[PDB]
């Protein structure tokens, strides 16, 4: 009765080559009819989602040809066709067994693959901010100590490019300030500080 | 064709009532059950409810953090959904679906904001440096509500420009951030047409 | 929710809507309808229009004259008593058409030199294809880069002098103007569409092929507009010659279908065109409907007993192919129209197929037609004459005559009694039982086919009417003057025999379905008698209540924002009244003058009701509502210019400032008391840099002329400083025309309508749609254009003394220009024409250099011609490089 | 008698004398033997096939577009069998000229 | 011996000549031939 | 890609037992259900009973008028369905068909004959008393092929079917008839 994706929560793609994404689930549904009550869900970015593959694989009317689905009981795996523009966004996987479904889950995020660029580090003295910009892939640790309250925001990737910025800020009031911003990237080694 | 419309939605303090009106059009409405989702700004996507057919007959059954907090209407004679709004909540601040199905949620809506906050519009600050260097940085802080504009010289530089998404602050407000590029005479300007207010700001290192 | 009761129904509904979409989809593709949209044709006899070949059909008469004069034959020794004698004819008489001698090479951009060597089929395709787009509402230069394909069916023949043995000044163009390759790359060309282009030859039955792919090729989906026909036009005696040989061809010259005289088939000529669209795509544009094509079906006869005889067994199963196909059984179809060829063994032979295809199974008499009895075979241009004469006769419901049918042939029993000859006119009134009717057409290499053709959907019931108030504009293009005069002569005579139209019709026909030719005519009616006056007027040649103007390559136009002139303001009624882009133009910026004057849309009524701190602000409205006016009305600046109050209305117009914060802002003291051209500074700036800070006339005017733009509007309620800048433009450059907006004194809508003529007149660009959102106005059937036909045909140094110096060059270009084009009359070319339009290619343009080099004796770059597209320009900077 | 289509690619050339001073030998044949239509007539005759019998001219791109409109045919199943091919013979020397 | 995917046919439209060939045209042939058969541009090793 | 092909028949003796196999192929034979439906000659069509599938069990309905007397047993192995008859008793003979699907009755695939009772050869214008089950006529020794107007056999009292044949002319004629198991050919002529 509990299903996780399994599969890379990022999964960078390139046009041309297909993909796959496996769903991997608890013990297997295989009602008595002789189906599976698993179906598959797609979210564009700032659209409404959309339905893509019911039980098995039937996908409905409307739907590319690119799109197919397969897989057993308990091993589904989702085979996408020649990669193209667009389908960047999240997927979910949906069990039918239990009707009292609460929520989707985290899905499978979908980005354009690119390199490894570093990322770049900057500071603001004065209330002050530490930004980033260009550091695919996605991924920045900020531990403040000089911790416990922060606000950060992070961009879309990058259209141009692919290549995320961020910005985040030091929560702070007024003058109490009386006297660290490092960022560890998978892409960068250990991390750079400046520290006003 | 088949094509569902949703209506209904804005600003409401705490503590106040709403309903939201989903129409349908291009099918026989009875047969089919209608059903409300409701997305999180920035977090996944939560089942509500589910209100069943006459043809069973039968309610709807809600879930958890909703059951005893507001309930459904549905009819017939012209395929009008109504999902009623009791003592709404701070967190309740999200994007509302309607969609067709009770289990295969098919096609649906298209969406609707319906925002709950107790404030009032205000003036945006400032607070602009120029450290060293190169993205430099104007930053808007304190205003209400969301729609705002911001450009670099009087709009017009707009290469590499990272304006970054809102993010709502403890009070209420929210705070932006603005940096675009200078590697070696510019002029951060933004505007607040809820608030009516125009500002302009030379930033200097 | 209910484990197994309620889940597997939303299932089970999804998986039948999705059956239904592929079992949908499916049906669709193999077997969509489509739709004949327009028509066109040119038969023997006066026949020029397919009007007047249904009156000929009604009428019943027969098109055979004789042989033709104008082509240089012998005419001769084309007979003798001795039948086997060499290039001996048998025929002696036939249906030929008398227009194929003369021809426009004008209208299209064709060096004469390079038309001489012109085969007469392709000629005539030209004006079939531009005739067949123009009659169906579809300006020709619209379709421009959209998927089009064109299918010809053709027969090589021969026109000229053999390829070996060359010309003389038709040497590089024999190629081009001889092949059967080029039928419809020439159409694509020259109205630069990019669908399929195909050349086909099927001998009689290359119509109907071509018919049958376009209905493939947009069943596939491939292109989203087809156009399909034949021409068969013989320029030499030699078929005749030819065909005589085996005595095949009757003696007079006249096809006798199923009589008991049967001679012969005989030879006539002629061409036919068709335009189609799947029914889908055609009802959700608009366009017309006349009748609709279900399924066609091509066969061969294969093994036949030798070459030239045909097989039944091969037309029985074509027949029920194509039967089958559509889904249409053999007992709906009232009507046949046969080949009819008139042969002595055909005939016989094709009464037997129908008789097993048909008449086996039949309740009502099967009706029996032949139009090769009124004209003759007319080779590829058969087939499709059948399918006009079906879709015609259909339309007006009547079944046409056939001639000399009044005997019956003996070979060809009859005693069945389910097919009845059409010796008499029939009714054909609509009913119940849908319309239906077949063709046929065999050739003589063996492949047949056949189609079915069904009567128009009665949909097009339930129009609506409305009156009105507003008078439209009427307008008309040519390409010449005396293509001017006639084309205003035909609209007079076609209106004169059609009385009781409405004007808003009219202009709206006229309106949308014309391309924009450079030679311009527009005016306003009030009466359909005034306007016949008019246009009276119009073809005698005096421009009297109407605006003429000839303008090529100009379509933008300028603003300019004057500064006070018209104080008498007097138009404050209607406009903002009655207008509503001006109603919806007045208040914005009204609502902005609140603030410090409180001054809105009903005060200015009243304040009028019959300072400039008060003038400014309206003076300001009205220049913002006039120039939204404008631009939703389809034209748009190129640039504005401002005077000393102008450049508020300037900056409002450029985007310096929101549409009503300009207005409170620029006057928060409120009296003080696009790329555009700064007057302060005499250059262009952008809308940005304006500010409070910043709160010659010839010179920004010559500036504006030398950048490219030939003409402004001027935006007021009454014409200002015109004259002077008309002056100014004198002076320098290129005539500069100014029109006003509005008039003192003449608040009427007729005003803004006379000015529109204007406008357009000037070759300013104009969105019609917009003049026409909606009105109640819906296409009615105008004449085509009047083509300017000629007799074409082949048969088988001084040292700088003064500019007088320039203008001896510029006589010396065009005699050579006149000289290499191969214009006989070597007296003028257009000046301001520039080459790509008068046919000149690279084979004259290097023939053309080296003329110029001899005569100068100077060096000149392989590419100047498209340094100087003008002949104009071409003087200028060679009368530059003396010294 | 078996579906069978024939496409074939042509350009028209001159072979004999003009049909106007036909020869001794050689007068009703003339007319038979140069027209570009009876090119997939003769072998669809001489073969006895039964299918649509067509001849394209497109100038150099014949024989490709002759095989485009034979896999169609082929696709939509009218035909259970197709030949494409082109030709092309100078028999006089005006060409190159 | 071989399988055939998939053909295009089109115009050139309006150049600057009848034989003066079209550039973006060919490119178009090429889409749509491509398209139809199915495939991708990586997916082709020679071209004559 | 889906046939039946049952076999398993013949004559039986009243008071016996019997068997029939409905072979599948291609599909799935484990998730469907099987059916039996037999068709009396000269009759409609009667429901003979059939069997669940695997994922309701096991269950067998068997109608009425048999409880018992015969039984229909599933194999998954193989994909064979059987059909045991049992204490046959006259009227039970008839074609029977093997159905796929309990309530949607699928491609059906095909029927088998079978028949009953005890008798002996006999050996036959009536052409009576005969019981083979089929008879052949060679009118006028296959010569005359005009006016034939065979008729099927009809049931009597103890079997020994009979037949019926006749031509008319206004106007030489052997009629005449075969049988396989005896081959007792008569031909003879008559005159009325």
């Amino acid at each position: 009765d509990v299903v996780m994706t399994q599969s890379p929560l990022s999964l960078p793609v390139t046009p041309g080559e297909p993909a796959s994404i496996s769903c991997r689930s608890s013990q297997s549904l295989l009602h008595s009819n002789g189906y599976n009550y698993l179906d598959w869900y797609l979210q564009k970015p700032g659209q409404s989602p959309q339905l893509l593959i019911y039980l098995g694989s039937n996908r409905a009317s409307g739907v590319p040809d690119r799109f197919s689905g397969s897989g057993s009981g308990t091993d589904f795996t989702l085979k996408i066709s020649r990669v193209e523009a667009e389908d960047v966004g999240v997927y979910y996987c949906m069990q039918s067994l239990q009707t009292p479904r609460l929520t989707f889950g985290p899905g499978t995020k979908v980005d354009i693959k690119r390199t490894v660029a570093a990322p770049s580090v900057f500071i603001f003295p004065p209330s002050v901010v530490c930004l980033l910009n260009n550091f695919y892939p996605r991924g920045a640790k900020v531990q403040w100590k000089v911790s416990g309250n922060s606000q950060e925001s992070v961009t879309e990737q990058d259209s141009k490019d692919s290549t995320y910025s961020l910005s985040s800020t030091l929560t702070l009031s007024k003058a109490d300030y009386e006297k660290a911003c490092e960022v560890t990237h998978q892409g960068l080694s250990s991390p750079v500080t400046k520290s006003f | 064709e088949v094509q569902l419309v949703q209506s209904g939605g804005g600003l409401v303090q705490p503590g106040r009532s709403l309903r939201l009106s989903c129409t349908a059009s291009g099918f026989t409405f009875g047969d089919y059950a209608m059903s409300w989702v409701r997305q999180a700004p920035g977090k996944g996507l939560e089942w509500v409810g589910f209100i069943r057919s006459k043809a069973y007959g039968g309610t709807t059954e809600y879930a958890a953090s909703v059951k005893g907090r507001f309930t459904i209407s549905r009819d017939d004679s012209k395929s009008i959904a109504y999902l009623q709004m009791n003592s709404l909540k701070t967190e309740d601040t999200a994007v509302y679906y309607c969609t067709r199905g009770g289990t295969l949620f098919d096609y649906w809506g298209q969406g609707t904001l319906v925002t709950v906050s107790s404030a009032s519009t205000k003036g945006p600050s400032v607070f602009p440096l120029a450290p060293s260097s190169a993205a430099l940085g104007c930053l808007v802080k304190d205003y209400f509500p969301e729609p705002v504009t911001v450009s670099w010289n009087s709009g017009a530089l707009t290469s590499g420009v990272h304006t970054f998404p809102a993010v709502l602050q403890s009070s209420g407000l929210y705070s932006l951030s603005s940096v675009v590029t200078v590697p070696s005479t510019y002029i951060c300007n933004v505007n607040h047409k809820p608030s009516n207010t125009k500002v302009d700001k030379k930033v200097e290192p | 929710a209910s484990t197994d009761s309620e889940k597997v129904a939303e299932y089970l509904r999804r998986a039948t809507l999705d059956l239904r979409a592929a079992r949908q989809r499916i049906r669709e593709l193999e077997g969509e309808p489509v739709a004949v949209v327009a028509m066109a044709c040119r038969l023997p006899g006066g026949v020029s229009t397919p009007e007047e070949f249904w009156e000929l059909l009604s009428e019943g008469r027969d098109a055979v004259a004789g042989l033709p004069t104008d082509r240089g034959w012998d005419l001769d020794s084309l007979f003798h008593p001795d039948p086997t004698r060499s290039g001996t004819a048998h025929q002696r008489g036939g249906g030929f058409l008398t227009e194929a001698t003369a021809f426009d090479p004008a209208f299209f951009g064709m060096s004469p030199r390079e038309a001489l060597a012109v085969d007469p089929q392709q000629r005539l395709m030209l004006e079939l294809s531009w005739e067949v787009l123009e009659r169906a509402g579809i300006p020709p230069t619209s379709l421009q880069a959209s998927p089009t394909g064109v299918f010809v069916g053709l027969i090589p023949q021969e026109y000229g002098p053999r390829l070996a043995e060359g010309g003389e000044g038709v040497e590089g163009y024999l190629m081009t103007g001889t092949t059967t390759s080029v039928a419809s790359g020439r159409i694509a060309y020259t109205l630069g569409l990019e669908g399929p282009a195909i050349s086909v030859d099927t001998a009689c039955s290359s119509s109907l092929v071509a018919v049958h792919l376009a209905c493939q090729s947009l069943r596939r989906g491939e292109s989203s507009l087809a156009m399909a026909g034949g021409v068969t036009v013989m320029p030499t005696p030699g078929m005749l010659v030819d065909f005589s040989r085996m005595n095949s061809l009757a003696p007079d010259g006249r096809c006798k279908a199923f009589s008991a005289g049967a001679n012969g088939f005989g030879m006539a000529e002629g061409a036919g065109m068709l335009l189609l669209e799947r029914l889908s795509d055609a009802r959700r544009n608009g366009h017309p409907v006349l009748a609709v094509l279900r399924g066609t079906a091509v066969n061969s006869d294969g093994a036949s007993n030798g070459l030239s005889a045909p097989n039944g067994r091969a037309q029985v199963r074509v027949i029920q192919q194509a039967l089958a196909e559509s889904g249409l059984g053999p007992a709906d179809i009232d009507a046949v129209e046969a080949h009819g060829t008139g042969t002595r063994l055909g005939d016989p032979i094709e009464a037997r197929a129908l008789f097993e295809a048909y008449g086996r199974d039949r309740e009502q008499p099967l009706h029996l037609g032949s139009v090769k009895s009124n004209l003759g075979h007319t080779q590829a241009a058969a087939g499709v004459a059948g399918v006009i004469k079906m879709v015609l006769a259909m339309r007006a419901g009547t079944l046409p005559r056939t001639l000399h049918a009044s005997e019956r042939s003996k070979e060809i029993d009859w005693s069945s009694g389910a097919i009845s000859l059409l010796d008499e006119p029939e009714p054909w009134p609509a009913g119940a039982r849908p319309r239906r009717a077949g063709v046929s057409s065999f050739g003589i290499s063996g492949t047949n086919a056949h189609a079915i053709i069904e009567e128009a959907p009665q949909v097009v019931e339930g129009e609506r009417v409305e009156a009105g108030d507003v008078v439209a504009p009427w307008v008309l293009s040519a390409s010449s003057a005396e293509g001017l005069r006639a084309q205003a002569a035909r609209l007079a005579a076609h209106l004169r025999e059609h009385p009781g139209q409405d004007p808003r019709d009219i202009a709206y026909s006229l309106a949308t379905g014309r391309a924009a030719l450079p030679h311009r005519a527009a005016f306003a009616p009030v009466d359909e008698s005034a306007a016949l006056r008019v246009l009276d007027g119009l073809a005698t040649g005096n421009a009297d209540g109407a605006a003429v103007g000839t303008s090529r390559a100009q379509q933008r136009a300028v603003f300019v924002f004057p500064g006070q002139g018209w104080q008498w303001a007097g138009m404050a009624v209607d406009l903002l009244d009655t207008s509503p882009v001006f109603a919806a133009a007045l208040r914005e910026c009204a609502d902005a003058l609140e603030p410090h004057l409180d001054f809105e849309v009903i005060p200015f009524l009243r304040a009028e009701a019959a300072r400039v701190d008060v003038v400014q602000p309206v003076m300001f409205a009205v220049m913002v509502s006039l120039a939204s006016m404008w631009r939703a009305h389809g034209v748009e600046p190129a640039a504005v210019i401002g005077h000393s109050q102008g450049e508020i209305a300037a900056a409002c117009v450029a985007g310096a400032l929101s549409l009503d914060d300009a207005a409170r802002v620029v006057a928060l003291r409120s009296r003080v008391i696009v790329p555009f051209f700064s007057t302060v500074t005499g250059r262009w700036t952008q809308p940005d840099e304006l500010d409070a800070g910043y709160w010659r006339f010839a010179d920004a005017v010559r500036a504006l002329a030398e950048q490219g733009y030939r003409t402004f509007l001027e935006v007021s309620a009454h014409p200002i400083l015109t004259a002077a800048i008309e002056e100014i433009g004198d002076g320098s450059g290129a005539d500069l025309s100014a029109i006003h907006s509005l008039r003192r004194g003449d608040g009427s809508l007729a005003d803004f309508g006379e000015a529109l003529s204007r406008a357009f007149a000037a070759g300013v660009a104009v969105d019609w749609e917009s003049v026409h959102l909606g009105t109640g106005a819906r296409r009615v059937p105008l004449p085509t254009y009047p083509f300017q036909r000629e007799r074409v045909w082949l048969e088988p140094l001084a040292s700088l003394p003064a500019p007088e110096r320039e203008k001896a060059l510029f006589e010396l270009v065009r005699s050579h220009a006149a000289a290499v084009l191969g214009h006989a009359s070597a007296e003028r070319v257009p000046a301001d024409q520039a080459f790509a339009e008068l046919g000149v290619d690279s084979l004259s343009a290097l023939e053309l250099r080296n003329r110029l080099g001899a005569a100068t004796g100077v060096r000149l770059p392989t590419t100047t011609v498209f340094d100087h597209p003008d002949v104009r320009t071409l003087a200028a900077h060679l009368t530059s490089e003396l010294g």
